[PDB]
C-alpha cells in the first residue's frame, strides 16, 4: 500500500487545517489509519489513530479535544482535522497505516508510512 | 416466502444413515464453560455483573486440553465455540488486545486443525463487554454497530486463516427478549419495549455489516462462511385443526424466528404483522438497507433447544400449544425461507443436576431429535447438512446457574481437577457419529440356504368357537383360506367351556367335539396336520368353564384336576388325528388376571403348572403309546435389550425380565422342577428390606418330581423386542416385584400398536433358550405383527422376511434345532388389530404370497 498526505501547508496561530491520507492497495484490506509528527531532531511522536469501521479513535493528550480523526472507506482516505492550532503544533505530519484492526499508539506499530507533510504555525 | 410456512399445520422408513458427508459437531459457548472471569486481564461482561447482582466452573480456560480429549472421544467432525469478546477487548473497543487472551483462543484453534477438527466460532454469545454497557447503553445504542465490525474484523485477521466457518451472534432474539423485555438475561431490563426492538434492530444491522465485511475482505482469500444462529420453539394448534388456531401458530413462529429470519434469510424487511402491530417501536429499514440486510447469511444456522422453551414467558404462544417436532420446525423453516442449506447449530435437552453420569433421558431425546431430523432430510427433502449436539461438558447454564446440566460429559464442580467424565450421551454420540447414524451392531447381512424337508410351516389361529363336516359354515371359509396358503401345519385353540360347560366328563357336549375333529379331519384332506391348543386364556375370556370360576378359577387347586381330566378327553376324541399339542397358551402372560396382588399371581401360576404337568403325564402313560404324538405349552417369549446400553443395571434388568418371563415356567417343567434361583431370590430380597410383601411359595420334593420333564418340545411365541430399565418400583404385584419399566425407540420400525420390529431378537432369544434349557427341539408357535393395510400389507411383508432371516440364520449358522414357525394369524376380527393373512371380510392380503413363496423355496436359497 502507497500513502499519500494532503492539505498541510502554513496557518496562522487558532487556525485550522484538514490533513487527509488516500491510501492505494493492489489488494484491497481494512485497515488502521494513524497519524504522526515529528520536530526536527526530535522524536516521532503519536497524534491520533482510527479503526476500520470508526468506532475505536485515540488522540494524544496535547491533542485531545482540538483534533478530530475520521475516515471514508469508499474513498480509502482518512482525515484529520485539526482546529485552534498553536505553535507548539508546527512538524511534518506522517499519515502510518496498520493492518491488524488493533489501534496502537507507538510508531514501530505501523507498517506502512506516507512521506509526510510540513504544517506552520506563524 | 412469507406466510407459506402456515401450509405445515395443513409408507414404510426403513432409513438409519445420514447422508455421505453429514457433518457431525458439537458445541460450547465461552461464558458456560470458561471459568477464569478476571484471569489475565479479561475484563467483566454484563453476565460477571448480571450474576453477581441478581443471582467453580467448568475452567475451560485452564483446562483446554481435557476438553480436547473429550472431542478426540466423542470423535466429532467439528467443535463449535465461541470467542469471550471481553477476554480479547476488555472494554470492547479495539484497543490493545489482551494477549494472554489472542493466545489461549490461538492455541485452541491450532490444537483443532492438528486434530482434523473444523472450527466454527461464534463471536457473540451473550457476553457483552461491560464497559460498553456503562458507556453506550450497550446494543442499545447504534454505536455498537460500528463497533462489533471491528471487534469481528480483529477477529477475521487473526483467527480466519484457520476458520472455515463463522456465526456473528448466537439467538439474537433472546438477547432482545431476555435482556430487555423480561429481565431473565444480562442486562436485566424488563418491560422495556422500545428498547426490545431498538436492540433487535442493532443486532440485525450489525450481523449484516459483518457479513458484508467478511464478504468482500476476507471470503475470496479465506474461502470461508458467515451466518447468524436463530432460536425457535415449535407450536400446535390449541384445537386440532382449527384454521384460527393455525392463523395463531403462525403469529407464534413469525414472531421468534421471523422477527430476525425475514430480514436476514427472506425479503429484508420485517415480517408484515409485526410491522403492523408494532409500527410504534418497530425502527424502519430504509429500502437500500432492505436490499443490504436479505441474503447475509451463507446457510441457516438453527437453534432448538431448552432456551426457546423455558421458562414460559420466552415466547408468546398466542394460546397456543408448545411442541418440540424438531421435524416440523425444518419444515417451516423450508417453506418460509425457500429450502436453504440447513446447520441444526444447537440441539439437545436438559437434565437435573443431580443426574450425574447416567442421563438415560439425555439419550432417549437424542434419539427422538435425530429421528425427527433423519425423517426431515429423507421424507421432506430438507437440505440439513450437519448437526450440533449441545453442549460438550456441563457448564454455567444462564439463569439457571448449576441446577441443570446439558453436557455429554459430566463435571463434577466440587473437585479440584474438574475432570470430563463421559456420560451415557456421549457414548450413545460417539456410536451415532462411527456409523453415521443408528447402530446397524446388531444386523448381520442375509444369508443363503434353506430349511429341512421336514421344517413345519404354519399358521396360528387362537380359539374357535363351534358351530357332514361340510354342514359347519365355519369350516368352509377356514378351508378356503388355507387352501390359499402353502403351510403344512394350522393351529388353533379348543373353547374348554364349549366342550365341557360344567366342567364334568359326564356332561361332554359331543356336538362341540364333532365340530373339533371335522375342524382337523376336513385339514387333513388338505394336506395339513393339526396342533391343537387345549386353553388359551385371555384378558377378555378367561375361558374356564362357569362351575371352575365360581369356585375361584385357578386360584383353586382342583381347577387343574378339571384340566386334567379334559385334557385326557381331548386326546382320545381327537388323538387319532392330532399328533402335536399345546396344554395351554402363554400361561406367562395371564398375570393380567390374577393382578390383585403377587402372592395370587404366583399361586395361579402354581396351579397352572401343575395342570400342564397332570396333563402331560396322562397323556404319556395312557395315550402316547398308542397315538405317538407329542405335548409341550407355548410360553410367551418376547426378547428384552438394555434402555440405556451404556448403564449396567439395564443389562441386569434385561436379564431379569427373561427370568420373569420365560425362566418363571421353564426352569420348572424342562430343567429343575422348581422356580428359576434368580426369580426367587429376587423376590425373597425385596421381601426382606421391607417393600414387597410377595413370595415365591416353595415347592416340596413330591411338587418337583411332578413338575420336572414335563415337555416334549419347547414352543415360543416371540413378537417383539422390549427395552427395559431398572426401576424401584412400589407395591406387592408380579410387576413390581420384577422391578421393570418399558421405553419406546423412536429409531426402530414399529407398528401401529407400537410392537417393535427386531428381526435379531429372535435369534438372541433361541441362542438364550439353548445356552440355558439344553439342545431341544424348538417350535416358534407364533410369530407376527399387526398392519394398518388391508390389502398391501408391506410392514408384515418386511416382518415376515426379515425375522425368517434371522430363523434360518439360527438354524444353519448357530445350529439350534428349530423345527417349525407359525405365523400368527389366519385371520383378524372386525375391531382387533389387524394380524390376520386375511381381512375380516375372508379377503386375501399381499403378505400371503410372499409366505407361499418363502414355503415354496424353504428359505432364501
Ligand atoms: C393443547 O393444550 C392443552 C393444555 O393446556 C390441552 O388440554 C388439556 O388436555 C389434557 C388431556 O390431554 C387435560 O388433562 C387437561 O385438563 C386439558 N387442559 C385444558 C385447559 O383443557 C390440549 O389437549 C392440548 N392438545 C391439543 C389441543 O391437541
Ligand atoms: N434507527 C434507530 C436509531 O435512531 C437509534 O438511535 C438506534 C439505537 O441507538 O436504533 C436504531
Ligand atoms: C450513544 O453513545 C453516545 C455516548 O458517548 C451518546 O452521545 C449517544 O446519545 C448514545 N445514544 C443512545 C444511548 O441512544
Ligand atoms: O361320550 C363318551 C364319553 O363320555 C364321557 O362322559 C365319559 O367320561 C367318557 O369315558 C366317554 O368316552
Ligand atoms: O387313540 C388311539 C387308540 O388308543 C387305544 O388305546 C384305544 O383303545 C383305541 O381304540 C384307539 O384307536
Amino acid at each position: 500500500v502507497q500513502l499519500v498526505e494532503s492539505g498541510g501547508g502554513l496557518v496562522q496561530a487558532g487556525g485550522s487545517l484538514r490533513l487527509s491520507c488516500a491510501a492505494s492497495q493492489r489488494t484491497f484490506s481494512p485497515y488502521v489509519g494513524g497519524w504522526f509528527r515529528q520536530a526536527p531532531g526530535k522524536e516521532r511522536e503519536f497524534v491520533a489513530a482510527i479503526s476500520w469501521s470508526g468506532g475505536t479513535k485515540l488522540y494524544a493528550d496535547s491533542v485531545k479535544g482540538r483534533f478530530t480523526i475520521s475516515r471514508d472507506n469508499a474513498k480509502n482516505t482518512v482525515y484529520l482535522q485539526m482546529n485552534t492550532l498553536k505553535r507548539e503544533d508546527t512538524a511534518v505530519y506522517y499519515c502510518a497505516a496498520r493492518r491488524i484492526n488493533e489501534v496502537l499508539t507507538t510508531a514501530p506499530d505501523y507498517d506502512f508510512w506516507g512521506q509526510g507533510t510540513q504544517v506552520t504555525v506563524s | 416466502f412469507s406466510g407459506d410456512g402456515r401450509a405445515i399445520w395443513s409408507q414404510l422408513f426403513l432409513y438409519d444413515t445420514f447422508p455421505k458427508n453429514f457433518f457431525w459437531g458439537i458445541g460450547t459457548g465461552a461464558l458456560q464453560v470458561e471459568g477464569s472471569w478476571k484471569k489475565d486481564g479479561k475484563g467483566p461482561s454484563i453476565w460477571d455483573h448480571f450474576i453477581h447482582t441478581h443471582l467453580g466452573s467448568s475452567d475451560s480456560y485452564i483446562f483446554l486440553e481435557k476438553d480436547l480429549s473429550a472431542l478426540d472421544f466423542i470423535g466429532v467432525s467439528f467443535y463449535q465455540f465461541s470467542i469471550s469478546w471481553p477476554r480479547l477487548f476488555p472494554d470492547g473497543i479495539v484497543t490493545v488486545a489482551n494477549a494472554k487472551g489472542l493466545q489461549y483462543y490461538s492455541t485452541l484453534l491450532d490444537a483443532l486443525v492438528l486434530r482434523n477438527i473444523e472450527p466454527i466460532v461464534t463471536l457473540y454469545h451473550w457476553d457483552l463487554p461491560l464497559a460498553l454497557q456503562e458507556k453506550y447503553g450497550g446494543w442499545k445504542n447504534d454505536t455498537i454497530i460500528d463497533i462489533f465490525n471491528d471487534y469481528a474484523t480483529y477477529c477475521f485477521q487473526m483467527f480466519g486463516d484457520r476458520v472455515k466457518y463463522w456465526i456473528t451472534i448466537h439467538n439474537p432474539y433472546l438477547v432482545a427478549w431476555h435482556g430487555y423485555g423480561t429481565g431473565m438475561h444480562a442486562p436485566g431490563e424488563k418491560g422495556n419495549l422500545a428498547a426490545v426492538y431498538t436492540v433487535g434492530h442493532n443486532l440485525i444491522k450489525a450481523h449484516s455489516k459483518v457479513w458484508h465485511n467478511y464478504n468482500t475482505h476476507f471470503r475470496p482469500h479465506q474461502k470461508g462462511w458467515l451466518s447468524i444462529t436463530l432460536g425457535s420453539h415449535w407450536i400446535e394448534p390449541q384445537r386440532s385443526e382449527n384454521t384460527m388456531d393455525i392463523f395463531k401458530c403462525q403469529q407464534s413462529m413469525v414472531s421468534v424466528l421471523g422477527w430476525f429470519a425475514n430480514p436476514i434469510h427472506g425479503d429484508g424487511d420485517y415480517p408484515e404483522g409485526m410491522r403492523k402491530k408494532l409500527f410504534s417501536v418497530l425502527p424502519i429499514f430504509s429500502e437500500a438497507e432492505k436490499h443490504e440486510m436479505r441474503g447475509t447469511a451463507d446457510f441457516f444456522a438453527f437453534s432448538f433447544g431448552p432456551n426457546n422453551f423455558k421458562p414460559l414467558n420466552t415466547m408468546a404462544k398466542m394460546g397456543q400449544n408448545v411442541s418440540l417436532n424438531l421435524r416440523e420446525a425444518l419444515n417451516w423453516i423450508k417453506l418460509e425461507y425457500n429450502n436453504p442449506r440447513i446447520l441444526i447449530a444447537e440441539n439437545g435437552w436438559f437434565t437435573d443436576s443431580r443426574v450425574k453420569t447416567e442421563d438415560t433421558t439425555a439419550i432417549y431425546m437424542m434419539k427422538n431429535f435425530l429421528s425427527q431430523v433423519l425423517q426431515a432430510i429423507r421424507l421432506d427433502e430438507i437440505r440439513v447438512f450437519g448437526y450440533t449436539a449441545w453442549s460438550l461438558l456441563d457448564g454455567f447454564e444462564w439463569q439457571d446457574a448449576y441446577t441443570i446440566r446439558r453436557g455429554l460429559f459430566y463435571v463434577d464442580f466440587n473437585s479440584k481437577q474438574k475432570e470430563r467424565k463421559p456420560k451415557s450421551s456421549a457414548h450413545y454420540y460417539k456410536q451415532i457419529i462411527r456409523e453415521n447414524g443408528f447402530s446397524l451392531k446388531e444386523s448381520t447381512p442375509d444369508v443363503q440356504g434353506q430349511f429341512p424337508c421336514d421344517f413345519s410351516w404354519g399358521v396360528t389361529e387362537s380359539v374357535l368357537k363351534p358351530e357332514q363336516c361340510t354342514d359347519f359354515v365355519n369350516i368352509k371359509k377356514q378351508l378356503e383360506m388355507l387352501a390359499r396358503m402353502k403351510v403344512t401345519h394350522y393351529r388353533f385353540a379348543l373353547d374348554w367351556a364349549s366342550v365341557l360347560p360344567t366342567g364334568q366328563l359326564s356332561a361332554v357336549n359331543r356336538q362341540a367335539l364333532r365340530y373339533y375333529r371335522c375342524v382337523v379331519s376336513e385339514g387333513l384332506k388338505l394336506g395339513i396336520s393339526a396342533m391343537v391348543t387345549l386353553y388359551y386364556p385371555t384378558h377378555a375370556h378367561l375361558g374356564l368353564p362357569e362351575p371352575l370360576l365360581h369356585a375361584d378359577g385357578w386360584l383353586n387347586p382342583s381347577t387343574a384336576e378339571a384340566f386334567q381330566a379334559y385334557a385326557g378327553l381331548c386326546f382320545q376324541e381327537l388323538g387319532d388325528l392330532v399328533k402335536l399339542w399345546i396344554t395351554i397358551n402363554e400361561p406367562n402372560r395371564l398375570s393380567d388376571i390374577y393382578n390383585r396382588s403377587g402372592n395370587d399371581t404366583y399361586g395361579a401360576a402354581h396351579n397352572l403348572l401343575v395342570a400342564h404337568a397332570l396333563a402331560w403325564r396322562l397323556y404319556d402313560r395312557q395315550f402316547r403309546p398308542s397315538q405317538r404324538g407329542a405335548v409341550s405349552l407355548s410360553l410367551h417369549a418376547d426378547w428384552a435389550e438394555p434402555a440405556n446400553p451404556y448403564a449396567d443395571s439395564h443389562w441386569r434388568a434385561a436379564e431379569r425380565f427373561l427370568q420373569f418371563e420365560i425362566a418363571w415356567f421353564a426352569e420348572p417343567l424342562f430343567k429343575t422342577g422348581d422356580y428359576p434361583a434368580a426369580m426367587r431370590e429376587y423376590i425373597a430380597s425385596k421381601h426382606r428390606r421391607g417393600l414387597s410383601s410377595s413370595a415365591l411359595p416353595r415347592l416340596t420334593e413330591a411338587e418337583r418330581r411332578l413338575l420336572k420333564g414335563t415337555v416334549d418340545f419347547c414352543a415360543l411365541n416371540h413378537f417383539t423386542t422390549r427395552f427395559v430399565m431398572h426401576e424401584q418400583l412400589a407395591g406387592s404385584r408380579y410387576d413390581s416385584d420384577r422391578d421393570i419399566q418399558f421405553l419406546q425407540d423412536i429409531t426402530r420400525l414399529s407398528s401401529p400398536t407400537r410392537l417393535a420390529v427386531i428381526p435379531w431378537g429372535v435369534r438372541k432369544l433361541l441362542r438364550w433358550v439353548r445356552r440355558n434349557y439344553g439342545d431341544m427341539d424348538i417350535y416358534i408357535t407364533a410369530s407376527g405383527i399387526d398392519d394398518q393395510a388391508l390389502e398391501d400389507d408391506r410392514l408384515r411383508k418386511y416382518y415376515l422376511g426379515k425375522y425368517l432371516q434371522e430363523v434360518l440364520k439360527a438354524y444353519l449358522i448357530d445350529k439350534v434345532r428349530i423345527k417349525g414357525y407359525y405365523a400368527f394369524k389366519l385371520a383378524e376380527e372386525k375391531s382387533k388389530p389387524r394380524f390376520g393373512f386375511f381381512t375380516s371380510d375372508f379377503k386375501a392380503k399381499s403378505s400371503i404370497q410372499f409366505y407361499n413363496k418363502v414355503i415354496s423355496s424353504r428359505g432364501f436359497p
